[PDB]
């Protein structure tokens, strides 16, 4: 068996507003 | 000792072999995105040389002319958005170790996007958010020349950065964007080795 | 600030830390892109 | 975006061309005997590698800064000359009304030297225990925040020819050079 | 005070102060006084 490099997904959700 | 006395009236400036790390960061430029790409060659959006000398008015180019050879130890591109989250478009960037390829010759967009997705270290993301991108290492560790291209690019540049648009710039209400948008800006976080000091034309 | 009143009670000072921390006032339906920095040479003036 | 801080010192070595030196045959104005004057600072010269290096950091310190004189005159000609590096930019030698006090003051400085301009010489700076750092770039207020000092080239004797006689006109007599070593701190670009 | 910055800084000083986006709910407290004096009821008469 011979593996090849993989893409690997990421990222995440963005809120309408950041309360502080 | 004898040495200060021998030094006192003989014109011997010393030789200075040796490496020199320097660290810094620079502002490369602004980046645009068209609403209706169709030329296929137009999908490419921002090519860059990966040499110290190619970005005028920056600290890099100023420093770069003062030596002879260089090697990046890291060359880390960074992207900062200037767009509202309501707008939509998708983007990818990749660095290529070989200066002589030139993707643009291809007549079809799919092959461009697939060549971009191939090669390690490639990145694609929504043009609304920040991302960071790396070079690949080369085991041999050759030195490279500084300054403007002369005959063959392979003696100079470690590589080339490509900024490639995907999809289409798009508005609220979902109509394709007219004209152009300023999108964001490119940055660099670098470490370099220089060899023998000089000044060049 | 309390510190500026405190400051007159001594001849000399040194900061060991000084972290600025920007706090957003705006929803994600707007954008400007901004930078901030701390020059250490009081004589330097960008405006020129 | 982990934009990183750095606080290290950066060693750098180099050398550059400071220019021509000339000598009048019969000085008499006393203030004419002082011949050449140069700032000891990065970013005080046109077109050198050093001034270009200078703008890219906040502060600097020379670790050595040896001026080097190279003669450009035949052995038949002769004159005595002196060079010294004052470490205080504001002292200003010219105010003196007498040649003698000038020569004495110039001689009293450490590392100052005297020779015939027929031949080569080398001259050093004094060191300082503060390890004080200096700001790079042009004077804004006070030289003392910038320059580590000033260099003076000063004539002593007349200017005899062969057969021991003064020459009618002033002339070029070699040129100056500088080997150097520097430490810099925080990177930037001056306005 | 004639300048806004001094107002905002005086406000930020003193314990229990609060700043936030005007889009959301917040809750705010008094500071205690150790003596425990009583106070009069009713409308102001001479000294507040």
């Amino acid at each position: 068996v011979q593996n090849a490099p993989r893409i690997q997904q990421g990222g995440g959700p963005v809120p309408l507003l950041e309360s502080n | 000792g004898p040495v200060p006395l021998l030094e006192s009236n003989s014109n011997m400036r010393q030789m200075h072999n040796g490496m020199t790390r320097v660290v810094g960061s620079d502002y490369l430029g602004v980046v645009s995105v068209a609403g209706n790409p169709a030329d296929a060659a137009a999908k490419v959006r921002k090519v860059l040389s990966v040499s110290p000398s190619s970005f005028p008015g920056t600290r890099l180019t100023q420093m770069s002319d003062l030596w002879e050879r260089y090697v990046f130890r890291q060359f880390r591109v960074r992207y900062v958005p200037s767009v509202p989250n309501t707008l939509a478009c998708q983007v990818m960037v990749y660095q290529d170790t070989d200066p002589q390829d030139d993707p643009t010759a291809i007549k079809d967009a799919d092959a461009l996007l697939r060549q971009a997705t191939a090669q390690t270290g490639s990145q694609q993301w929504n043009f609304n958010s920040a991302k960071v991108i790396h070079l690949a290492k080369r085991s041999d560790n050759q030195l490279y020349y500084t300054g403007p291209v002369k005959e063959n690019p392979r003696f100079n540049q470690q590589g080339v950065v490509y900024f490639i648009q995907v999809s289409q710039a798009l508005d609220m209400n979902g109509k394709p964007l007219t004209a152009d948008m300023e999108c964001g800006s490119l940055y660099v976080d670098w470490v370099i080795d220089f060899q023998t000091p000089q000044v060049n034309p």
